[PDB]
RNA sequence: GGGAGACUGGAAUUCCUGGUGUAGCGGUGGAAUGCGCAGAUAUCAGGAGGAACACCGGUGGCGAAGGCGGGUCUCUGGGCAGUAACUGACGCUGAGGAGCGAAAGCGUGGGGAGCGAACAGGAUUAGAUACCCUGGUAGUCCACGCCGUAAACGGUGGGUACUAGGUGUGGGUUUCCUUCCUUGGGAUCCGUGCCGUAGCUAACGCAUUAAGUACCCCGCCUGGGGAGUACGGCCGCAAGG
């Protein structure tokens, strides 16, 4: 649910916050969190890397299962879902008959009490893993495998979903978030429905300290910067920049996909934006 | 029975109208 | 709707005797019965607007009823009210 | 190819009429249509158009060695028996005429009218 | 404790000899909880109107149950839930 | 205009199960005709048009074959 | 077709996947912008999604007025006829007040197949900010709150008793030619159409469902503009009433 705050003072004016009345408890199994420090935006050279990014909040990783090719064929009950702040989707605990616990990302519209079935020819009932082979044409998934045994990688931000196409020879084609369509071979694994929380969009902070805390730093403007730190600096007053817009390393925009690569010759179409 | 004062009074309607919709903002100013 | 069974029940518990049915007793009894029902139903179901419009008629039924027994009588009409936990 | 038993789908809109010969299974073998025959604009509408497209798709049909055909009609009248006729005289014989017209259910919603 | 008419179709892969138990297995449920009679006939092995669920096929079973309404909306959720049902309907034999 | 065959205590019961019945009083188009040409009361048509159009859904008779 | 909730049914448009397939397809009184030769239209199979329910269906039924029709299940309001067991004048009206109230419009959040204000182009005209053609954002849909307005018209307030007929139609009870099947015929109560006397009306027309002869209560009008406007006040986030 999505919970907005009274206006009492003129900072919090306007701010809201997401109602968790899906959570039902807020301590992981201690034999599953492993520890993280924040990197600070530098690498190993110690310079930056990306502009604007560092300073933030304490905190804890959390194991999640992406391969689900280990248990197959064993029934799992759901037992709580919990909150976890590294990735925008809840995380959901599972407990499965021969004893093992795992954590795995929450689909949209499941609920505590409930049995997922993971094998090879398992039900449609949300949360399921199969390998697209045995998946019936025209239903929704995500964290879809871009080859075979290569992980979950794809569709895992809140409200994403992918559409299965028809099939064809050895290949599957997939509707992207995004209008794109790619072709996948059949051998990889997926995982029915929609991941949930989709209430993300509508969250409004209000509070410079709201995005302090999840660690973004100011940006800074081109057209007030110095024409030596700058390409867009100087200026008697405020100007446009008197040049095109440019990245602050001299590259202007448009292209930026490097042609020829391996995928290049052989994936459909591109994005099209506000058709 | 007629037509002319339907018609007479949708033109005075019409003329009020329009003269609100374009005095509105000074409407607006002078009242708060 | 009542049935006959709690209709008769109903009639028998508070009628003057054994065979008025007409009584201004079992008038009211009836009607708030009915009105107990009615609106448990419309506790679950909110947009029966013509249910509400069937509220309002028995409502002023009820009260109009109500009026002629205090015209009536006094006693009567505050030992209706006691029994029938109402408030007016 | 040869295939002695075909079929001979036929619709007919208020300003163009085409007309293609197919298996019994759904291909297509050959069709012809007032565009190809050589017609522009309004002139596509008449029915003499339909008539030459109709000639045109039997003697294509009947190069690949087309004998029987059931027609399938559709759409507002226009060509229809000066097609049918054409068809006969074009050296074919048919074994049924079916009308199946699109009759949606009250679904969608007209385009408004015209003034 | 209503009168109540429900026709099912069945798949014709299934053979004609196991439906009945089937039917009596589905109806215990109702059989066990309001103490109530029905009356089963059965006739089937008829060609459809148009095709369904890519079946041209069917069988046709008729059953009379005097039961609850919660207990016959039980038993259409657990016919509906089987797969090898294609249609159910559920209709009441008096006025209403 | 022509006799209700229904009204009579002698007519038979009106029902989803009689497919001569309900295959009667319906146009080989698939389709049903009027009071008018068939003859029957209100109460009458109304029960053969539901009784046909549940027997249509129940997949007894085509959509318009 | 009185209302609400849940489940579910097929046709049709669009889109997408996969075969057949060759250069056109769509459009108007006539033509052009548009989509294709990177594979269109057409045709066959499969899938996704949204809205509305032809034939029954009508000057027919229901609701106080707005309005109401794909099927099944659950809850629920009102009316009509008969017997007449019961209460025993408990009846009508209703200033202010409260409730319901077509379509458009506003706030929050979803959904978006078709249609389509605003806006682009194409065409006609001396000028087209339009009628015509190709596209298309709000909106039309759902949940929770708002504003309360229409030729919201039978341009005819509510209740009651009386005043020649005729002919269709819906619902319920009765009796006789009697097959007793039967728009065979007759009596009675309620609803809904058309033609007609006495009567009324300036005339058009109304005529047992009165604009007739009568009684009770409420609202409204006193020449056309100025004006349903100004000031004041109430309501509303805003449009505004
Ligand atoms: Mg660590
Ligand atoms: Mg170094
Ligand atoms: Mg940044
Ligand atoms: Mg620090
Ligand atoms: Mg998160
Ligand atoms: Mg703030
Ligand atoms: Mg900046
Ligand atoms: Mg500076
Ligand atoms: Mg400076
Ligand atoms: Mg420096
Ligand atoms: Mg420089
Ligand atoms: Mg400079
Ligand atoms: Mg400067
Ligand atoms: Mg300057
Ligand atoms: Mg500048
Ligand atoms: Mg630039
Ligand atoms: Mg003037
Ligand atoms: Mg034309
Ligand atoms: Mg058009
Ligand atoms: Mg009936
Ligand atoms: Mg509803
Ligand atoms: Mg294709
Ligand atoms: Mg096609
Ligand atoms: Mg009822
Ligand atoms: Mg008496
Ligand atoms: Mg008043
Ligand atoms: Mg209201
Ligand atoms: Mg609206
Ligand atoms: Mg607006
Ligand atoms: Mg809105
Ligand atoms: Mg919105
Ligand atoms: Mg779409
Ligand atoms: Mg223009
Ligand atoms: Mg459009
Ligand atoms: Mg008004
Ligand atoms: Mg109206
Ligand atoms: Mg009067
Ligand atoms: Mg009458
Ligand atoms: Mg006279
Ligand atoms: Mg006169
Ligand atoms: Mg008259
Ligand atoms: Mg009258
Ligand atoms: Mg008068
Ligand atoms: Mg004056
Ligand atoms: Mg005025
Ligand atoms: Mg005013
Ligand atoms: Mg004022
Ligand atoms: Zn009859």
């Amino acid at each position: 649910g999505i919970r907005k705050y009274k206006p009492t003072t003129p900072g919090r004016r306007g701010a809201s916050v997401s109602d968790f009345a899906e959570i039902t408890r807020s301590t992981p199994e201690k034999s599953l969190v492993r520890p993280l420090h924040g990197k600070g935006g530098r690498n190993a050279h110690g310079r930056i890397t990306t502009r604007h990014k560092g300073g933030g909040h304490k905190r804890a990783y959390r194991v999640i299962d992406f391969r689900r090719h280990d248990k197959d064929g064993v029934n799992a009950k759901v037992a709580h879902i919990e909150y976890d702040p590294n990735r925008t989707a809840n995380i959901a605990l599972l407990h499965y008959l021969d004893g093992e616990k795992r954590y795995i990302i929450a689909p949209q519209g499941l609920k505590q009490g409930d049995v997922i079935e993971s094998g090879a020819n398992a039900d449609i009932k949300p949360g399921n893993n199969l390998p697209l082979r045995n998946i019936p044409a025209g239903t929704v998934i995500h964290a879809v495998e871009l080859r075979p045994g290569g992980g979950a990688k794809l569709a895992r931000s809140a409200g994403v979903s992918i559409q299965l196409l028809g099939k064809e020879g050895t290949y599957a084609a997939l509707r992207m978030p995004s209008g794109e369509i790619r072709r996948v071979d059949v051998r990889c694994r997926a995982t029915v429905g929609e991941v949930g929380n989709a209430e993300q969009s509508n969250i409004n902070w209000g509070k410079a300290g709201r995005m302090r805390w999840k660690g973004k730093r100011p940006t800074v403007r081109g057209v007030v910067m110095n024409p030596v730190d700058h390409p867009h600096g100087g200026g008697e007053g405020k100007t446009s920049g008197g040049r095109h817009p440019v990245s602050p390393w001299g590259k202007p925009e448009g292209r930026t996909r490097k042609p020829n690569k391996p995928s290049d010759k052989l994936i459909v179409r591109r994005r099209r934006t506000g058709k | 029975g007629s037509v002319i004062k339907k018609r007479r009074k949708r033109m005075s309607k019409k003329k009020h109208r329009k003269l609100l919709r374009r005095t509105r903002v000074q409407r607006r100013k002078l009242g708060k | 709707a009542l049935t006959a069974e709690q209709k008769k029940e109903i009639l028998g518990q508070y009628g003057l005797h054994d065979t008025d049915t007409g009584s201004p007793e079992a008038q009211v009894a009836l009607l708030t019965k009915r009105i107990q029902d009615l609106t448990e139903h419309l506790k679950v179901h909110k947009h029966d607007h013509h249910s509400r419009r069937g509220l309002l008629l028995l409502v002023g039924r009820r009260r109009r009823l109500l009026k002629y027994v205090a015209q009536v009588d006094v006693a009567r009409y505050r030992s209706l009210i006691e029994r029938l936990g109402l408030r007016r | 190819k040869n295939v002695p038993h075909g079929a001979a789908h036929i619709k007919s809109t208020f300003n163009n009429t085409i007309v293609s010969i197919t298996d019994p299974q759904g291909n297509v073998i050959a069709w012809a249509s007032s565009g190809h025959v050589g017609f522009k604009g309004s002139r596509k509408s008449t029915p003499f158009a339909a008539q030459l497209a109709a000639e045109n798709a039997a003697r294509k049909a009947q190069e690949h060695g087309v004998k029987k055909v059931d027609v399938f009609v559709k759409g507002p009248g226009s060509g229809r028996e000066t097609a049918i006729r054409s068809l006969q005289a074009a050296g074919l014989e048919v074994g049924t005429i079916s009308d199946v017209t699109p009759q949606p259910h009250n679904g969608c919603r007209p385009p408004k009218r015209r003034r | 404790m209503r009168p109540y008419e429900i026709m099912v179709i069945l798949d014709p892969t299934l053979d004609e000899r196991t439906v009945a138990p089937s039917l009596e297995t589905f109806l215990n449920v109702i059989r066990k909880d309001g103490g109530t009679v029905d009356k089963v006939d059965i006739w089937g092995r008829r060609r459809l109107a148009y095709e369904i669920a890519k079946h041209a096929e069917g069988i046709y079973a008729v059953i009379d149950v005097k039961a609850e309404p919660a207990t016959v909306s039980e038993l259409d959720r657990q016919l509906n839930l089987n797969e090898s049902v294609l249609r159910t309907k559920v209709l009441r034999t008096d006025k209403h | 205009t022509r006799k209700c065959v229904f009204c009579s205590k002698k007519g038979q019961t009106i029902d989803y199960k009689d497919t001569a019945l309900l295959r009667t009083y319906i146009s080989e188009r698939g389709k049903i005709r009027a009071r008018r040409v068939t003859g029957n009361c209100v109460q009458h048509q109304r029960d053969i048009a539901v009784a046909v159009k549940n027997a249509r859904e129940v997949a007894l008779l085509p959509f318009g074959s």
